[PDB]
RNA sequence: CACCAACUUCCUAAACUUAAAUUGGGUUAAUCUAUAACUUUAUAGAUGCAACACUGUUAGUAUGAGUAACAAGAAUUCCAAU
């Protein structure tokens, strides 16, 4: 029949070629990620000093789960685990062209396979030089804090002791429900694991385990300007002004291998 | 992790027991796709029990209960288990068959034990490397 | 439950001719090289599969006659041999099934 | 003007068709037996030099027409639209055959011929563009190559990214046009006259005439454009699904004329490729391809 | 009962002159008595309208409804007679010009109920009408572009005629 | 410092005055007879002579509706098989 036929990427791939295709895909992912490792060495846009009223960009992270965390006071606090995976800046929108009040930056993480995605999405990412990301989210960022697209974002952008706002889609329960975007406000960060980009956040976060979430600085009036004492645009490992510890702890948090806490 | 089958939990196992016994006897059974998928895991684990050893007392209790016909019990430990010693898994091959034309249009599948003496099933074949697209991919592979 | 008035054919015609209620076309139809008949991309050919089952029934019939009794499943491996093929030393210690037909071309 | 050459080229192509039609008197019945794997042994009584393999495909089913790109007449590759000549054994070739190497060559040659058509009409009539030949390169090379000699005025001009895209637009339009590949076997004397102005085409006609005992040469026509062919070509231009003009490499010996070898890649509808795979293939098709 | 669909297949056109184009073949085939609802058969008929002979056969082969199997048999019969009697040279060169279903004579029975009630039992029968035209199916419709729509509106404004004036 | 608006009124052609039981008068569809007519008509004489409506009667076909609704233990080597 002179009619359309349904095809998949593996339909016409032979076993020998199929194995090669997998190797080629891995090579492309490695090369693209390495090229984007150094943002400051890739003609970075000018970075401006902090002033009151500036807003930093947010990140997208994966919810590993929850585990118990102890403080130096001996109390046990359940903490949720958030992992930042392949977080990169993708598209910058000018202040006028997006919203007269403030500009926005698009950030996507959690790289995904290219086999089962539309060519349009791949075309945009090919220009960006990065592999496709699972989720695209828009973050309001002031002009001074704008960062060139393709800059890798890491969990070190946030720091222990900082309250943060996490919004994620709630678990769907079917006809009975759920599956609605919700935000939890005022969650403190207990610890950050730089090597695996894991942020330890007080309290529970909406959604199932392994569910992508959007993380942005706390918008509560009390924490209006916390970025003054934090990396103002973001944390750049490329700059390497001072290498951060692999695991970042809050002062109250009792690190493992510390002496047993005695209530004296 | 389990399909809701049978008038009760016992019926599912008894029905699975009936299905398992038939497959061992014949080594190739045609049944509804859902049943074949559900029982595929049991068949693979049963082969592991055969691999565990004939002397294993626990295997006999499992084999005795699951296999109503006791002539199969020697077969499992002396035919199925020796056959699959080299294999580390994938003992059962399950393929989708066109739905039954019995006015209910049930989804059909065929489950067989690999290494059997029965004629080979008409398995699907991937495209040959001689194809133009594969030949082009071969050139790219050679250059890299 | 009946509407307070008869439903007009015009109203009814629109309901049944809405695209949601019409039969959809399928584009996943494929050809089977083995049988030369049609197949679905995710469904195996039945014309060739029918041959396998028919041969299986014939093979099973021969086994049943050879066993000669119920609950006589051997504890030893089984093998099938066709006319023109004779039991070999490798076939020793395995139940041997003899088929009057010659070795089928598809069967190896 | 190039348009005048196409007009006279088209006419001689048409007159040759009439002469061949007049050459055959009446309709002669030839018994062609289907040796194809599927439905083997069917015998069609067909009109000699009139019936084509496509007609036989029409007789059987539409599936045959869609999936058949070539025909094996007595074990010889025959174009789907080439009139049958005698009682023979006919088999249909598809892109998914176990050994499509014969099909690959026909697709390879047809793609090169399509590229040649784009070049001649891409440039303005003011400039002089002469097609030299279509080099034969393996499919493994990753790109099909067409050689063309430009005028001195274009010696300093190299296609830009937009210019390359323009070439693809012409090629894409040709595929969209879906022009069937007309096939004619013509003697050298007529063929030389048809391409008398292009001296490079003249020698290629002589080479083909030299190889065979007669002077008959294989001429293929896409619309107005006509070209010589080393072998059988694709029935229609619509077969190609993806088309790209990867790059152009200028041959170093450009003193008499600047000989450019253009690199392109194309894929049939039967063999679609993923976006990333196509991108890598296009990148791999931008490298100079030598003939070995 | 009326059987004029068959009579449409018995129509014989006058001999065409040498300077007259070859008339496209038209085949009228129908199954008068089918133990099936016409409405259900109509749904199958509606989808297959305008499709090619090969495409319709392929779609029917993988259809789950009983009516679809009946249509395939009817379609296969129509194709056979078309080549046998209507001089269809190529089997593939056929398309479904028309496909529709009609009501058939039914049977009347009373449906008893276990608790003293009763119902009206009816045995439904239907007719199936198809006309097949030799040749490929006609090309599908192309939606109007913005330019086409805009031009018509301007033409309509120009086409306006003044009302009840000298 | 006007205009609009009713068949009120005027104007051309015409017309000659505004609820409902009841009461006077002139026609007519259809069928048949007498006697004619002869693409379907006339003069007389007749009648089972005209129905959107009698808890009216018979037949056809819709709507609710393709809705309510309904159904056979497993495998195989096979429905008087295991
Ligand atoms: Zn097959």
């Amino acid at each position: 029949l002179h009619s359309k036929s349904s095809t998949w990427w593996d339909e016409h791939l032979s076993e020998e070629n199929l194995s090669f295709v997998k190797q080629l895909v891995s090579d492309e992912n490695k090369t693209q990620l390495t090229s984007k490792l150094n943002p400051l060495k890739d003609e970075p846009w000018p970075l401006h000093p902090w002033e009151p009223g500036s807003f930093r960009v947010g990140l997208i992270a994966l919810k590993l789960g929850m585990m118990p965390l102890w403080t130096k006071d001996g109390q046990k606090h359940a903490v949720t685990l958030l992992q930042v995976q392949d977080c990169h800046v993708l598209k910058y929108t000018p202040k006028e062209d997006h919203n007269g009040k403030i500009a926005a930056l698009t950030v996507g993480g959690k790289t995904v396979s290219r086999f089962y995605k539309p060519d349009s999405r791949l075309e945009f990412y090919r220009d960006l030089g990065l592999p496709p990301k699972q989720i695209h989210k828009i973050f309001h960022v002031t002009d001074n804090a704008v960062i060139k697209p393709g800059t890798p974002l890491y969990a070190a952008h946030f720091r222990p002791g900082q309250y943060v706002d996490v919004t994620a889609k709630t678990i769907g329960k079917g006809f009975q429900m759920g599956n609605q975007n919700r935000t939890v406000y005022g969650l403190k960060v207990w610890r950050v694991n730089t090597k695996h980009n894991i942020i330890y956040v007080n309290g529970s976060v909406p959604g199932h385990k392994n569910c992508l979430v959007k993380i942005k600085d706390s918008t509560l009036p009390a924490y209006k300007d916390s970025c003054k004492n934090l990396p103002f645009p973001t944390y750049f490992p490329d700059g390497d002004e001072e290498e951060l510890p692999e695991d970042l702890f809050d002062e109250s948090v009792w690190q493992p291998s510390e002496p047993s806490i005695t209530f004296a | 992790v389990y399909r809701r089958l049978g008038l009760g939990p016992e019926s599912r196992i008894h029905l699975l027991r009936n299905l398992l016994t038939g497959l061992v006897r014949h080594e190739r059974i045609e049944a509804t796709w859902a049943r074949a998928d559900e029982m595929r895991g049991y068949a693979e684990k049963l082969i592991d029990y055969g691999k565990l050893g004939d002397t294993n007392e626990r295997a006999m209790r499992m084999a005795d209960f699951w296999l109503t016909e006791k002539d199969l019990i020697p077969k499992l430990f002396k035919v199925l288990a020796p056959r699959f010693q080299g294999q580390n898994g994938n003992y059962t091959r399950m393929l989708q068959i066109p739905n039954r034309k019995e006015q209910d249009r049930a989804k059909m599948a065929v489950i067989e034990y690999k290494g059997n003496y029965l004629p080979p099933l008409p398995l699907p074949h991937r495209d040959s490397n001689l194809t133009l697209l594969n030949q082009l991919l071969l050139g790219l592979q050679q250059d890299l | 439950a009946a509407p307070k008035n008869r439903r007009t054919i015009e109203v009814n015609r629109c309901r049944r001719r809405n695209p949601q209620k019409l039969i959809k076309i399928k584009n996943n139809i494929d050809i089977c090289p083995e049988c030369g008949h049609l197949k679905q991309k995710h469904v195996l050919c039945g014309y060739c599969y029918e041959k396998v089952r028919q041969e299986t029934t014939k093979i099973r019939q021969q086994i049943g006659a050879q066993e000669g009794g119920p609950f006589r499943a051997p504890s030893v491996e089984t093998m099938v041999l066709y006319t023109g093929e004779k039991p070999s030393e490798k076939d020793q210690g395995k139940r041997i099934v003899e088929r009057n037909i010659k070795r089928p071309s598809w069967f190896t | 003007s190039p348009t005048e050459l196409t007009e006279m080229r088209n006419d001689l192509f048409n007159r040759e068709k009439s002469r061949q039609l007049s050459l055959t008197p009446r309709t002669e019945k030839i018994e062609v037996k289907h040796v194809g794997k599927t439905d083997p042994g069917t015998v069609f009584v067909m009109n000699k030099n009139i019936s084509t393999p496509y007609s036989c495909a029409m007789h059987l089913s539409e599936w045959y027409c869609s999936k058949s790109i070539l025909a094996l007449v007595d074990g010889q590759p025959w174009d789907m639209y080439k009139p049958l000549t005698k009682s023979c054994e006919i088999k249909f070739l598809t892109f998914k055959d176990p050994d499509p190497k014969e099909v690959n060559k026909a697709y390879w040659r047809s793609c090169a011929m399509m590229l040649g058509c784009v070049i001649e009409r891409a440039f303005k009539d003011d400039y002089v563009v002469s097609l030299v030949r279509a080099p034969e390169v393996p499919v493994i090379a990753g790109a099909f190559c067409y050689d063309v000699t430009l005028d001195k005025r274009l010696d300093e001009w190299m296609p830009t990214k937009e210019n390359l895209r323009s070439f693809t637009k012409d090629a894409h339009a040709l595929i969209y046009r879906d022009l069937p590949f007309e096939t004619l076997d013509v003697d050298a004397r007529v063929a030389l006259e048809i391409f008398q102005h292009n001296k490079y085409k003249v020698d290629f006609i002589e080479e083909k005439a030299s190889q065979n005992p007669e002077r008959i040469v294989k001429l293929h026509r896409i619309g107005d454009f006509i070209d010589v062919s080393e072998g059988p070509l694709i029935p229609r231009t619509s077969v190609c699904f993806q088309y790209e003009v990867s790059a152009v490499h200028n041959l170093n010996p450009s003193q008499p004329n600047l000989i450019r070898r253009f690199q392109g890649l194309s894929l049939p509808t039967h063999l679609r490729a993923q976006f990333t795979i196509w991108d890598k293939l296009v990148e791999r098709s931008r490298k100079m391809v030598t003939e070995d | 009962i009326s059987r004029k669909w068959e009579k449409k297949n018995k129509i014989v056109y006058p001999p065409q002159l040498p300077g007259e184009p070859r008339r496209p073949a038209e085949i009228y085939h129908c199954r008068r008595q089918i133990k099936y609802s016409k409405d259900k058969m109509w749904y199958l008929a509606k989808m297959i309208r305008g499709m090619s002979i090969d495409q319709a056969l392929a779609q029917l082969e993988f259809n789950d409804k009983k009516g679809a199997q009946i249509i395939k048999e009817v379609l296969l019969e129509a194709q056979d007679m078309a080549v046998r009697d209507h001089n269809v040279e190529f089997r593939s060169n056929l398309h479904i010009a028309e496909s529709t279903s009609g009501r058939g004579q039914c049977l009347k029975r009373i449906r008893y109920h276990g608790r003293g009630r009763f119902g009206i039992m009816e045995k439904v029968y239907c007719h199936y009408f198809v006309k097949l035209v030799e040749g490929p199916p006609p090309p599908p419709e192309v939606p109007k572009t913005a330019v086409d729509h805009a031009k018509d509106y301007i033409q309509q404004l120009r086409s306006r005629t003044i009302i009840h004036t000298l």
